[PDB]
RNA sequence: GGUACACGAAAAACCUUACCUAGACUUGACAUCCUUGGCAAAAUUAUGGAAACAUAAUGGAGGUUAACCGAGUGACAGGUGGUGCAUGGUUGUCGUCAGCUCGUGUCGUGAGAUGUUGGGUUAAGUCCCGCAACGAGCGCAACCCUUAUCGUUAGUUACAUUGUCUAGCGAGACUGCUAAUGCAAAUUGGAGGAAGGAAGGGAUGACGUCAAAUCAUCAUGCCCCUUAUGUCUAGGGCUGCAAACGUGCUACAAUGGCCAAUACAAACAGUCGCCAGCUUGUAAAAGUGAGCAAAUCUGUAAAGUUGGUCUCAGUUCGGAUUGAGGGCUGCAAUUCGUCCUCAUGAAGUCGGAAUCACUAGUAAUCGCGAAUCAGCUAUGUCGCGGUGAAUACGUUCUCG
RNA sequence: AAGAAAACUGCCGAUAAGGUCUUCAAAAA
């Protein structure tokens, strides 16, 4: 045996275990009414992303937080977009539409940054990007704000393809 | 709504008792009734680390016989025998010298699907402040790969301290409570907080027994590989 | 008063009509079983459990 | 409130008892841990005592201290003391109603939806179809017990008018066959059958609601008391009484009252018990005294059948209340046991507004047995058998 | 053969105050 062991207490909290890269972004506690009492369920909106250029987002519900955790992480796995970085800012000043809420992204220099706060800070470092403008004009409903951030960096048109499509030389005025 | 108590539902049936005497007048139904628990409540509530899942009695007009199953009988036994012989003398105390004793401690196989140990183990964890979903889930799901059919653990309490008492279950497959013919093991243990008292309640399903007999035969005490 | 009630009821008394018959396992004075010096409620938790033998449940 | 009120309590004279008045006690009537010995506690006889308790006695089993008997000794023991709105455990209720959810997938910005809703069939979310749903779990059903017919084993303590009866195993009923119509589940009819379509009854009661009930079964967090909210004993109290309600018993009567004879049960229980027979007694009972540790002995069956009488009345109805004399249990029956005998003979002649239970061996009714128990107006509770009905057209109303 | 078939009405008012209950995913040899 001889299995050593000196000093020290028990297991006490090492973790580590994670990969790609995420960040739980909200934990709301949804509820529906039954015959009697209150059925409760956590929701949790987790952002996953490698840092690299893929990012994605999921929601998910649970009679507990593990449950609903571990469902939102295989639901971003699911459902992850690809995205292209510049010089590692965004290329072109973009507005993200969804519903009532409004998502304003600009360039930035190598710099000044994620400039960003709340759902969009935690997409940016999600997705790669290191500086970037952002303002918030609209809703503070973190799910329409992942859902504005995301619309906004999918609509993103790349410096090449432009002028190829655009009979134009690569990126040559 | 209440539920009739699993073991006490299947008792004569599938089930055999766990003393099986017979007395010679009313005053000595009741002596040979209220000893056993004596002797069985001192197996259990100390001497606990050694995992005692159950302990029968068989008594006649003056032969007392104690089976004993255990998981680790190094306790029960002791240093080089010691601590078997200090346990019978408090037998020995407890129903008298006139009589003999006959100690047989067993050695127990399949330890997992007997609803004591693992209710003593739940309860162990709790008072060691060790939280309650990680102990419940790390317990069930070694339980689940051991090779048995579902468990459900109510643990009904001043859960983690609160004040105001909750209550939380765990099923994991087909547990038919309403039926005769299943091999159901039932036990209760009161975990002794600093809080108050928390009732874990384990129910483990050990397959189907078209058997009509009672026990006659070890249940989970058969030794398999 | 639990307890000494029920060391008293054990000691012998001066009078014969002064000997009542409590449970041997709690002290409960009524609802006793003299077929078995146990009370209502501790013949539950044995007949649940197997301790006394030949106690099985009834269906008519 | 339903889901409290013949409930906890399956037995309050003492005891129980947790309450009051008093007389007494303080590591205590009970327990462990520690320094330390065991060369006792009991029980009983004395005196003082309401009894607790004291002073004196036989000084006590045993086993050398095992258990206990102690000394010393402080941590402490103790609480039916509070909080069931801190709880565990157990339970009522919707409700044995047919529901309550989960995994994966899909839709929706979202709470969420889907499955679980449609059409048929059931007691059933029971099943079959349809179906962005596919499956799963708990519940439902069956497996368990018992009753209804038979086969086999066994024949005493049953039977012995010879195959009852008792208890082990098994067979039997499976919509199994047929007719009708439905895709299919399935519905109805018929056949045979002891039993036909959950053959009757029981155990079995999902997630949950009501902060439903219990700290007074027990256990327990916390708070409170610690020469007193702890302990022992005697007496009282839980049994009151201008009243109101709930649950039952007895009646107001000739479907009956009284007297005599007399036939037919099942289940359960019994050695401080069941008690046969005999003797005494107007009777409760006493004495003698077998038999039975029990298919052996004991625990009277009553309604029912026949005969006599009563002749519709406050009565030969109805038994209350009151007085006296007895019997049993128990130290002890006044507060406050019941039984018998004699004496008396309230109300009540079918009960207002409004309400309860019940669908066959059921309601109604007649006895018998058991539990707790020395004894107990238990007319209560849990069981067993005898006799044994009426009605259901229908969901318009009513409750859920 | 083209039928239908028909509502019907009485009355029916109120419910003291403030109040729990989601602890948490860090994730696990
Ligand atoms: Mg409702
Ligand atoms: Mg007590
Ligand atoms: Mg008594
Ligand atoms: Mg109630
Ligand atoms: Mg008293
Ligand atoms: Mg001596
Ligand atoms: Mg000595
Ligand atoms: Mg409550
Ligand atoms: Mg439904
Ligand atoms: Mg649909
Ligand atoms: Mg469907
Ligand atoms: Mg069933
Ligand atoms: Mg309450
Ligand atoms: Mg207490
Ligand atoms: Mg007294
Ligand atoms: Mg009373
Ligand atoms: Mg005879
Ligand atoms: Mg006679
Ligand atoms: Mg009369
Ligand atoms: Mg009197
Ligand atoms: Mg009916
Ligand atoms: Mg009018
Ligand atoms: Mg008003
Ligand atoms: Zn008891």
């Amino acid at each position: 045996g001889h299995n050593r062991n000196n000093q020290n207490r028990r297991f006490q909290k090492p973790a580590f275990k994670s990969e790609f890269e995420e960040r739980i972004v909200k934990l709301k506690r949804i509820s529906k009414t039954t015959k009697g009492g209150r059925n409760m369920r956590f929701s949790v909106l987790v952002v996953v992303g490698n840092r690299k250029g893929k990012i994605g987002y999921g929601i998910a519900k649970a009679l507990e937080v593990p449950n609903a955790i571990k469902k939102a992480i295989k639901a971003a796995h699911n459902s992850l977009h690809t995205i292209e970085i510049h010089k590692g800012s965004i290329y072109h000043e973009v507005i993200g539409r969804s519903g009532a809420s409004r998502v304003l992204l600009k360039p930035a220099p190598q710099g000044t940054g994620i400039i960003a706060g709340g759902a969009i800070r935690a997409i940016i470092e999600l997705a790669g990007y290191s500086d970037i403008y952002t303002k918030n004009l609209g809703r503070n409903t973190p799910i329409n704000m992942i859902h504005a951030t995301m619309d906004g960096i999918l609509k993103q048109l790349s410096p090449r393809r432009v002028a190829i499509l655009r009979n134009k030389n690569l990126n040559e005025l | 709504g209440q539920k009739v108590n699993s073991n006490g539902l299947r008792f004569g049936i599938n089930k055999n008792w766990i003393s099986r005497w017979t007395a010679n007048s009313h005053a000595q139904t009741a002596k040979w009734l209220i000893e056993d628990e004596k002797i069985r409540n001192l197996f259990f509530v100390n001497y606990r680390n050694a995992q005692v899942s159950n302990v029968e009695i068989e008594r006649t007009q003056a032969t007392v016989d104690v089976f004993v199953y255990a998981a680790q009988p190094a306790f029960l036994i002791g240093s080089e025998n010691k601590n078997i012989q200090k346990i019978t003398k408090q037998i020995k105390q407890i129903i008298g010298r006139t009589t003999n004793l006959d100690l047989t401690i067993n050695e127990i196989g399949s330890p997992m699907l007997s609803a004591r140990i693992i209710a003593r183990d739940l309860a162990n964890a709790i008072e060691a402040r060790v939280p309650l979903r990680t102990a419940m889930r790390q317990s069930l799901i070694k339980v689940l790969k051991a090779g048995a059919n579902g468990i459900k653990v109510l643990v009904s309490g001043r859960l983690n301290g609160a004040e105001i008492a909750r209550d939380k279950m765990y099923i994991e497959g087909n547990m038919p409570l309403s039926t005769l013919r299943a091999d159901i093991d039932y036990a209760l243990e009161k975990a002794q907080t600093t809080y108050g008292v928390i009732g874990v309640k384990v129910w483990i399903n050990r397959g189907m027994i078209y058997t009509k007999g009672l026990n006659r035969t070890p249940a989970h005490i058969l030794h398999p590989q | 008063a639990k307890k000494s009630l029920k060391v008293k009821q054990t000691r012998i008394p001066k009078f014969a009509v002064r000997a009542y018959t409590r449970c041997q396992r709690c002290g409960r004075a009524r609802a006793v079983l003299s077929h078995f010096g146990v009370c209502r409620l501790c013949f539950r938790e044995l007949a649940y459990a197997g301790a006394i033998p030949g106690v099985k449940k009834a269906s008519w």
